[PDB]
């Protein structure tokens, strides 16, 4: 309309799309350079996610109190550059190195095939550290500010940011898949430099823009482990800590959609019943329970959507539950409807959270809350890794959905707890 | 629900002193204590929320401070704008639930009342009733106690004691009790005295008249 | 510039009902909660509930949950509390107070407060009043004094000399007693004018217009 086309609330939504399509396509790039390494999918793809859990763990508190101590332009503009640095910076030696396969120059132990393993996972993980700053800064604090006092717009921003990472966690790996396999991986690796290279300059400008569009964001209000405990105990003495852990306990799940294409989603073929229609499935229940949020959230109310999006998730996971006992092939006929179909009620549920972390916390407290909170997502994403290795046996799975059902019903306890304390004891 | 208490309902201060009020929750609020001041026939306003943060555009000499349960505000170098009341909300959970309060007041010397009785008026006398009134004037602290002693008889019915606010000229204080009798009560008895027993002095100030008068 | 005016000073016999008002300007009703606190007299501040504008969802002390209603149109940009079977304990002033999440850290903005007086009484005044010096020695500051009582339902601004009055006019808060009012109000000031020309007290009721002068002779 050329005037919706130009509003804050949408260069916003465009450098965020850019964002997460270089991520993703870069994170595809680098799980087709674990192919040319160990091809096992548990200890080497298991130690990266170990790898970057620990540090955002570690450093979640750390970023947060950066975020907010300082500015909000200078935050955000340092984060995109670090991180489309670090990204042309280990494209560059992925490229280098998928060239040059196999030749061991140097016999000393700074080799080349576990060097090269080391500098990837190192810099993949500066630049998560870097993505997960541009996270807590542009959404927890610009999309609150450019939403301004309207509890039915931000909502639609947060499902707007939700459904373009649920569009983009399927369209960039095809992408990159047919760039890597039209011509060949190496270019492919080269292009996905160029694409961060040029898109960090687009998404500079885009941010400067919502920077002058809005006149609100200007307007702002042993220290490393001294920091990391006056951040944990902050988010400790928050009333609303009750769902942000309800929250961070629902990531503790092997059922998630992505690691089941690991292990136990062998014996059906590609392209038939798998990455064409279940890996395009999950993204239909991931906007179809974007759009129950926003419409619950008119009706109930905020608090009475995170309960039925939890007795929803609770009660499709109860499909994945009659299945690993299947009491009156079918087995994986039903484990994958309950993945699927419990997706409406986690990304419902994440909805609320999020949208109750922005409104209840306050501004001075804003950035170290929301750091806080991905390191608690982390680390119960961490004790998810912790599970899947030393518990890799195909028959040892008949326990990882009832330890991984176990910390979604207790994630709802904690939401039980929280809203039984805020409107009700007996109303409800 | 968690019961806010504020032990003293009272705090004698001075100009340019440091006075500080206490808060205790009933459970782990956690930093969930907000400040309010209200002064008489007015509406609170903020002053400090999560327990240290001070509301943009409140003087800095208004400090917030505690954790947990026991919390505390801390008025630095009072002036004579701060003279009000004073109560913690708790947003923890809910129900909300409130400070009782703390009121501030100028703190005095000392000083006795002037008492002075004045007995039953014409006009009221053929009104079926008999209303003796005692003015304890220009008091020193807040608290004092009469004594209805007809015919050297503590009547402990039929009182009504209302006490000034500190004069804004002396920081002093009065009060006045006021005996409502019959018409046929004021006549069975002989004697009508009042006494006030306060900390000035030892030795009650007690003003007495005669029906024989 | 953010504010809540309130409708004001109702007087309701006991048992009816009655709805007090609410209007926000220069911010939107629906983009907050609402909360309705009571503040007796003499007692510290209670919270009896808030409204949602946007859905209509109202939270009540389990206390107030019988007999109080919240309601709210956003059209008009005005929040309602309704109070049902009215008692004597209901006499109070009530604030509209604007809260932002769930747990927002403050009411940063309050309403004006609304008196609301539950009683089923309505007179007017009896001024009696008089000056006692007898037996005495020495004078004081012949100290005259002053007695409205039994006021129907109005606040007296009994006045001594008609401002020619002095510092020394102490007058005593008011108080209530079989549902009527009662009050006093004393001066002691230039001994002289004890005995000789002296001064009166005026006192006038307004809900009655019962403005009455009365100049207290010697015993
Ligand atoms: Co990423
Ligand atoms: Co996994």
């Amino acid at each position: 309309l050329a005037n919706y086309l130009t509003s804050a609330k949408f260069l916003l939504y465009l450098g965020h799309s850019l964002s997460t399509w270089g991520d993703r396509m870069w994170h595809f790039a680098v799980s087709v350079f674990l192919v040319e390494l160990y091809g096992n999918s548990l200890l080497l793809t298991a130690v990266y996610g170990l790898v970057v859990a620990g540090s955002v763990l570690v450093l979640g508190a750390i970023i947060g109190d950066w975020v907010d101590k300082n500015a909000r332009l200078k935050v955000a503009q340092t984060s995109l550059v670090i991180q489309n640095v670090s990204v042309i910076l280990c494209g560059i030696i992925l490229m280098m190195v998928f060239l040059h396969k196999d030749e061991l120059l140097t016999m000393y132990h700074g080799w080349v095939l576990t060097s090269c393993y080391i500098l990837i996972i190192t810099i993949a993980n500066i630049a998560n550290l870097a993505s997960t700053a541009t996270a807590i800064t542009i959404q927890r604090d610009w999309i609150v500010v450019v939403a301004g006092e309207d509890r039915s717009k931000l909502a639609n921003m947060n499902a707007t940011v939700r459904r373009i990472d649920q569009l983009t966690n399927i369209l960039a790996p095809m992408a990159v898949g047919q760039i890597m396999t039209y011509g060949s991986p190496v270019i492919g690796c080269g292009f996905i430099s160029g694409w961060n290279l040029v898109s960090m300059c687009v998404e500079y400008f885009l941010l400067w823009k919502v920077y002058q569009k809005t006149p609100a964001l200007a307007v702002k209000a042993a220290e490393p482990f001294r920091t990391f405990r006056d951040g944990w105990v902050s988010y400790y003495n928050q009333p609303i800590f009750l769902a942000g852990m309800g929250l961070a306990f629902l990531y503790m799940t092997v059922l998630g959609f992505d690691c089941i294409t690991t292990g136990y989603a062998y014996t059906q073929g590609l392209s038939g019943s798998v990455l064409s229609i279940l890996m395009g499935a999950s993204a239909i229940t991931g906007i179809m329970g974007t759009v129950a949020f926003t419409w619950l959230r008119r009706k109930c109310g905020l608090v009475r959507t995170g309960l039925i999006s939890g007795w929803a998730q609770i009660s499709c996971l109860i499909l994945c539950v009659i299945s690993v006992f299947m009491p009156g092939i079918i087995s994986v006929s039903l484990l994958f409807a309950g993945v699927i179909a419990a997706r409406i009620g986690l990304w419902s549920f994440d909805l609320t959270v999020t949208q109750l972390l922005q409104e209840n916390v306050i501004e001075s407290e804003r950035g170290i809350i929301n750091g806080v909170q991905n390191s608690m997502n982390y680390l119960l994403d961490l004790l998810h890794f912790i599970m899947v290795i030393l518990a890799p046996n195909p028959e040892a799975f008949g326990l990882l959905v009832l330890i991984s059902v176990s910390f979604v019903v207790m994630g709802h306890i904690m939401y039980f707890r929280f809203a039984q304390k805020t409107l009700g004891n007996q109303l409800f | 629900d968690i019961v806010m208490t504020q032990s003293q309902k009272f705090m004698s201060t001075s100009v340019g002193d440091r006075v500080s009020i206490t808060c205790k929750a009933s459970q782990n609020v956690g930093t969930a204590v907000a400040w309010y001041q209200k002064k008489p026939g007015q509406s609170p306003k903020l002053l400090i929320y999560s327990a240290s943060n001070r509301y943009s555009g409140v003087p800095d000499r208004f400090t917030g401070s505690g954790s947990g349960t026991d919390f505390t505000l801390t008025i630095s170098n009072m002036q004579s704008e701060d003279l009000a009341d004073y109560f913690c909300q708790q947003y923890g959970s809910y129900p909300l639930t409130f400070g009782s309060g703390t009121k501030l007041e100028i703190k005095e010397a000392e000083a006795a009342p002037t008492v002075s009785i004045f007995p039953p008026s014409s006009e009221q006398l053929t009104s079926g009733g008999a209303s003796v009134v005692c003015f304890l004037n220009n008091f020193y602290p807040k608290d004092i106690n009469v004594k209805w002693k007809i015919d050297g008889s503590e009547r402990q019915n039929g009182v009504l004691n209302s006490w000034t606010d500190q004069d804004s000229k002396d920081s002093t204080y009065s009060m006045s009790s006021t005996l409502t009798l019959t018409k046929d009560e004021y006549e069975r008895h002989n004697s009508y005295t009042c006494e006030a027993t306060h900390k000035t002095s030892t030795s009650p100030i007690v003003k007495s008249f005669n029906r024989n008068e | 510039e953010v504010q809540l005016q309130q409708s004001g000073a109702e007087l309701v016999r006991p048992g009816a009902l009655v709805k007090l008002s609410c209007k926000a300007s220069g911010f939107n009703i629906k983009d907050y909660y609402m909360h309705w606190v009571k503040e007796r007299p003499e007692q510290g501040l209670e919270w009896i509930g808030w409204i949602d504008p946007e859905n209509g969802n109202t939270i009540y002390d389990p206390k107030f949950q019988g007999k109080a209603s919240i309601t709210a149109d956003t059209s008009s940009n005005t929040a309602y509390l309704q109070l049902s079977s009215l008692t004597s304990e209901d006499t109070a002033v009530y604030y509209c107070a604007r809260k932002r999440g769930y747990y927002g850290p403050y009411f940063d903005y309050w309403g004006q407060g609304t008196t609301l007086t539950v009683s089923s009484k309505t007179t007017a005044p009896s001024v009696y009043p008089l000056a006692p010096v007898c037996g005495d020695t020495t004078g004081s500051s012949v100290t005259l004094g002053c007695l409205v009582k039994g006021y129907f339902p109005e606040p007296v601004t009994l006045t001594w000399n008609s401002g020619s009055l002095s510092s020394g006019v102490h007058t005593f808060p008011a108080v209530l007693q079989s549902g009527l009012y009662t009050l006093s109000s004393s001066v002691t000031v230039t001994s002289s004018t004890w005995p000789s020309q002296s001064i009166t007290c005026n006192v006038a009721h307004p809900a009655s217009s019962t403005k009455v002068d009365k100049k207290i002779e010697p015993a």
